[PDB]
């Protein structure tokens, strides 16, 4: 009969298994065998404490590195405050060890874990290539709880090499099955970030997660958008539990915080998920959590049933992980059909955007294409539009079959004057409807000043695979 | 970049 | 016994067969049976007329479509000028039907022609991504001739979809051997234009073909840049023939000319290589060329010898294509290594241009880490400067073996003061060659004018392999 | 004798009059009999309640007009969070109603007063130079609160048509007087905001006004700059009184704030100095205002005499205007002698700022030439620079008399790389000062950064008269 | 009574006096007593031989400078080529002295002339504005014989310097008659320029002149555009007489060619016609011009009568100038009613301009307000649009009195893919129109490629005058 | 442009 | 985009 | 700017 971990700490996780049966259903998945062996996860922030008591039996040199400081050595650079705490912190959650009498335990507590310094210093495009692209032949999942400001006011996303390195880990990333990269959603909750806005979270390459409280609310710190695939939990208000891992100077804390603490422990998930079987490509992976994450539980004002029958929302994506079902749903998995690319222009000719624009267009989904879909996968909507106050846009994208996807919501702090360009917001929501029919763009302005703008460009490109 |  | 095309204008066509023995060496080819079947050739261009009496028998409608007009059908717009002829001159270059008492033949006069349609209209971002990536599956080779306006004053290059276009192509194209993309590599030569400006000869994924006249010499449309990595022959000054191909209206024409003849001649050339080992890679394909290019004939000021002693020129790469060789080469060929890509970053702090500037740098090529390379393929210098007078700069990157590779030349016509934003000038003439050790980048006023700038970035990437064996 | 005001809200407007000589000094040019009669205003904003009921008595039809609706009726916008409550605001503050038991009165109570409805909607350059230009020969004073962006990273300033009614209506306003455009300043103090990047305020054609709290501090909101002319009282911290006037939906306010209300204050100030001389010209009304403004009881860390012995502030320009004086000089007073206007190529051949740089450069200021000047008016430095980190630069000019114009403070939310393309840095600190002798021109890198750029041209524009 | 000219080459001077009574008509001016006395004209260009034996004696060092140099003294800079002869041979067709035996006559032989050396050198906007804004008050008309390259590829005008000192000139010059600005309209005709590319001919404050052959043919440089006002006579083809004047190194020369002919015997002309009447303004001379200016005997293929029964051509303007008639109106002309300018964004939203484009607009010229115009002078459609072969574009404006103005005829070789921002075309077709009406703008590709673009802005902006 |  |  |  299996016996789950004895750590001091492991009660505290109330995340991983607390009766109630209100969390991640990992104990399932460990009953089953799966705790990550021979599965190698890498953490891209400001370093790894190594020689950490709880991380040293899991520590992998081989997915580590220093590219702030071109050296092989991850160790996290000390200061008085700890600034640099952030990647222990994560790795930890993915394989701290088990049953050594220390703190707690990561997800895949066997799994092996290596950290790669490049948050301390400038982080140049050349940096995140070089780390997106670190050993993808030894290293399966890249955890990454960083991006561009929340502040609610910035649109960036990954520049030249980084691009390039997502898709070359993709394609040739373990041996051709693709990296996999679990990203943090974001912590511009208070400023009413849009998780679209990140061009990292937005990538489709990406699994992006958000986070919930422990009483299943939407977490203060949380950005809402369509990108999100799934959820952890993480933590919350002030009378709710916060998550237990690694800290600084070999101790160990039980107050880590934010989106951040989610990615990790989705990265955890997805390495038991590959133990289970090692062939699962980087889309059959995102194919399972949206299969089998489940929304029961966490509340939201926004859960919505798409086409094929499945509840979304722009809090959760597809909702809570389940490693149990993960786990279950990949030992007999098939993998999925080779992926399409449809490419779609809707409209070249200049629309004013005033107050509101609709505009509606019959799409066959390259009908009689090598491309033709009809079962997608992500949606890319590529605006190229002008307007005097972003943050007073919000955007809307509906499928055929009805699926509303909230592309862009107001940003009050976001008063730039430049508009979008060729910014592909993104939408997990239709995942598995037929995208034939009729396609509708809606942007208004949320404010009651007389705004003013031009949407000049609008290129649908979908994603997915043919009829199956 | 920011850490989250 | 191997008979030869009874074309009409088969003898006219110097440059497939010639009776001096300087051209492209295909009747070789075609004599060890290697002619096309099989191999499906797109042309990029404004479209194809289709019923042409000597491209009908090798049309392809799957490896057609007329983007434009969101249409199957490429048949071209007929006009007075008959300005959309292009599409259909370069498609016989490639197939035009063989021995059946019409004009000319094509290099590859067994292989399937098709046309798509995208040059007559707005050419948008994604206009060229469907173009680059209609039927990866279905069509081998892709031939582009054309590119960013050639007045060598523009620096212009791929968007974000046509880049994801032609890496996706790369990646998954021809069941993941990868599509062929091959270019022409511009007329800006009058002009003073540099081939490494633009972005889509001067992509990795490309095969930018370049010209000679007949008589061997440099076009005076030819344009000299680094990432040129072969030649074929096309039109050259009043004295010198052209080339013979499929016009519009279902006629003939005897003179073809500029970089655009050069394109399809290659695809065709790379139609026969196919035939011969339908298992070439997208890179073994261009190991191929840099292997049997002869520099042979060929005039220029600039043939220089690298560091694996191959002679190598930035009016024709590694010399004229050998179709002959090229088969050959590629019968029993052992696909290449996995590509690594080693990313370098040069320096982080701002460097003043002034007159000149040189910077100097060990590099180590990923010694240690799985993007080791120790053979080099294309090699990239990604540029941001920003300078007063564009045109006026000359640059320069000198390999550790030795091989000055000249990533721009001066563009009197360019007065731009809009400088270079992480621009990836790329060099094919390192080939082969280890990159360790030190790399040496040279940027010099080439005017006398009190000229400024700053250099603000520069990132050596590596693209290649490492000697294995097992 | 003469009585003041009986308005309700008269005494809560305690700049106009209080106990202490904190004030506007109005009252003392109402005594003399000026309070703005036969004097037309016009508010460009968001458009003017002209049925307020202290406004209504001297609304104006043929001081108003709506152009983003292409009609003539101002009536503004009615939104529930009265967003377009500006234009009424700044109207009551020049000229509202007295002696009718309505809140409080205007600076020019007896005037009209008129209101362009042009901000709500797109402001484009047509809008703009259509608004400027309105009825250039009925309308002789107009108030603008408003301008570029105020987040302390932009450099915007009129385009073509706009900069054309500018100089249309200097020149042939006011049958020839030349139209009287007075702005504010801006409320980007907070974001270290800089208003010599405000085309607007910058332009010699606007007398550009800066504002001060009761206590006489720099407002939170005050940008600093050379362009400055003068100042007036506004809104400053929680313990400070604000403005007291006309708002949207017939109500009073006693809560109006920042640069906004300084404006519209002078504007009524310098309506009462029309009323007391109808022939000043554009010119001769800023040098009423550069003589008779006051620095007494207004505290900066920055003033500074200029050349010609006069007291000026980056934070306050020449000081508090002064209705009394103003009034008073404006009767004995001889209309100034035409502009002459010298232009003198600085350097042509570029220079690298690094991390300073220092041009020097004798200049004769057109002597033996029509455009000779000896006694100066506006200076404008145009410079071209490209620079990598704009907010990093702080640009200085020297007269030969030793007068120190900060023609740019680094703007620390600026990163621009765009540089200056003839941007024409103003000053008017070195006012009737000698142009002739050295200028001097300082650009520094105040950061400890490795920025990097060039100085391509550096022009010096001078205005001003020859005895 | 009169006695004509007695100098060596003035019966060459076929385009002054000729018994085929196909001229410019200087002999009738002359003989009512106008050559030029008491009037100023300076030459903006490279140069001015003030030692010439023919332009020695009408020489006004007042009128001259060297901006080039920063120095009083214009003359031209000699070399092996003579490169720098342009400003000394439009010199003499202004005021070449008469019966001195030398050479031939300028249209104003008794004027003063003056040269300004500034182009032989970099041509800055300073230098352009320290130009055309020199001596506003001594000098009465400017002749510029230059502009941007007419290569038939560029659009070009003045900077913000430049466009000041235009301005400033017409509004202050001449104590505030204004400035006389002449302009050679351009020699880009082989390269299918067109003029309306050119920001300095384009310009309302100058009289843009072109040329016709001897024998009344347009000449192979002519560029034709709508905002040519006259022609004079100039240079043809190999079988036609050219233009005489003083040439570098005190020689005489009988073939000076091209526009830079036309300029400056048009500036002689308008001299002749201010000793007739020194009060008229800057409006006033175009008036005349536009009047007095005769179709007759020059052939073109577009003469198009407009809404008020005058003949124009867009090679021509509105004809030959005739200084007889110049003169003789001259004398009882009243100065012009006031300039007003009427603003009128055209434009509700975006247009594509993809083949054809045709954008109809119902205009009440300001009606009801003070800028209300009933009498159209100078018209300008404001342009925003990008296109990606901008000289494959042809753009025509309809006045509603159906005159049809070619704002814009293709250029083969323009290839720029940038567009025009806020460029402002111009027509003097519809001069003394009523602008009230339907006002039609015509975009169209003029080429086979199918070509693209947007037309995001249009600005009508009409100057005129009411009852 | 902003009200100020 | 220019043909070659 | 060229003469004319
Ligand atoms: C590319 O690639 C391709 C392929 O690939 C492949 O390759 C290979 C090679 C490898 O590499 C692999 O891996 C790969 O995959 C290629 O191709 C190839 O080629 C080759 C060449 O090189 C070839 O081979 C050859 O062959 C021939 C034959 O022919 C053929 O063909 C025909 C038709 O046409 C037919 O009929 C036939 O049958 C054939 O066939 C074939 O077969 C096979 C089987 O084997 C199969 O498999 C196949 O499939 C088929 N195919 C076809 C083609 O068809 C021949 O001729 C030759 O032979 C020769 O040589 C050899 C070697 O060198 C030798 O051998 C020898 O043999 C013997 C027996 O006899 C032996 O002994 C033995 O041993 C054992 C041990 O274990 C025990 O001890 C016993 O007891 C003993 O007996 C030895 O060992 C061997 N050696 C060796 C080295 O191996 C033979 O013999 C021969 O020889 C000759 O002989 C003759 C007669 O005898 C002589 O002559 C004479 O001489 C005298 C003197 O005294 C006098 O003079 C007289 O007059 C005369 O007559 C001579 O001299 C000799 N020589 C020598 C050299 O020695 C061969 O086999 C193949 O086949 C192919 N394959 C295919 C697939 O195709 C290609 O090439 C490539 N290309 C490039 C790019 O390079
Ligand atoms: C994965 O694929 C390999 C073939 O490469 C096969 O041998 C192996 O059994 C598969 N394992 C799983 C878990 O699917
Ligand atoms: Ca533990
Ligand atoms: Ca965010
Ligand atoms: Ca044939
Ligand atoms: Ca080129
Ligand atoms: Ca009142
Ligand atoms: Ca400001
Ligand atoms: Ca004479
Ligand atoms: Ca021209």
């Amino acid at each position: 009969v299996y016996q789950e971990p004895t750590d001091p700490k492991f009660p505290q996780q109330w995340y991983l298994s607390g009766v109630t049966q209100r969390d991640l259903n990992v104990k399932e998945a460990w009953a089953q065998g799966f705790t990550g062996h021979g599965i190698v996860v890498s953490i891209l922030d400001d370093g790894i404490e190594k020689n950490h008591p709880d991380l040293a039996g899991n520590y992998d040199p081989g997915a580590s590195f220093d590219v702030n400081d071109q050296d092989p050595d991850p160790q996290p650079r000390y200061t008085q405050m700890n600034d640099n705490r952030h990647g222990t912190r994560c790795a930890g959650e993915v394989a701290a060890v088990a049953n050594n009498g220390v703190c707690g335990v990561g997800v895949a507590y066997n799994a092996r874990i290596g950290g790669v310094r490049m948050l301390d210093g400038e982080v140049t495009d050349a940096v995140e290539a070089r780390s997106l692209g670190l050993n993808p032949n030894h290293i399966h999942i890249y955890s990454a709880s960083w991006g561009p400001e929340d502040d609610g006011k910035t649109v960036d996303g990954p520049a030249r090499l980084a691009e390039e390195a997502f898709f070359r880990g993709v394609s040739q990333g373990r041996g051709g099955l693709g990296s996999i990269f679990v990203w943090a959603s974001g912590n511009g909750g208070r400023e009413h970030d849009s998780c679209n806005c990140d061009g990292y979270t937005n990538s489709i390459y990406t699994l992006s997660i958000s986070s919930a409280t422990q009483f299943g609310n939407v977490p203060w710190y949380s950005e809402a958008c369509s990108s999100t695939l799934a959820t952890t939990y993480s933590s919350g208000n002030q009378n709710e539990k916060q998550i237990v891992t690694t800290d600084l100077r070999q101790k160990c804390t039980e107050s880590h915080t934010g989106t951040s603490a989610s990615a990790p422990l989705a990265a955890g998930i997805i390495a038991l998920t590959l133990e289970a079987n090692k062939n699962l490509t980087w889309r059959d992976m995102q194919h399972l959590v949206v299969q089998t994450s489940k929304p029961a539980h966490l509340n939201a004002d926004d859960w919505a049933t798409n086409g094929v029958g499945r509840k979304v929302s722009h809090s959760y994506g597809y909702g809570l992980l389940d490693a149990g079902a993960m786990v279950a749903l990949a030992q007999n998995w098939t993998t999925v059909a080779p992926q399409r690319k449809c490419i779609v222009e809707i409209l070249v000719e200049p629309k004013d955007i005033g107050k509101r624009l609709e505009v509606r267009k019959a799409v066959t989904a390259c009908l009689g294409e090598p491309n033709h879909i009809t079962r997608l996968e992500h949606v890319q909507a590529r605006l190229t539009l002008s307007y005097n106050r972003r943050g007073d846009l919000a955007i809307h994208l509906i499928s055929p079959m009805g699926t509303r996807s909230t592309l862009l919501a107001a940003r009050p702090h976001d008063y730039s004057a430049d508009g979008f360009n060729d910014w592909a917001f993104m939408t997990t929501h239709s995942w598995d409807e037929d995208p034939a029919g009729e396609w509708v763009l809606e942007i208004e302005n949320t404010s009651e000043a007389n705004n003013y703008g031009t949407l000049t460009k609008f290129t649908l490109v979908l994603y997915g695979t043919a009829p199956e | 970049r920011v850490k989250r």
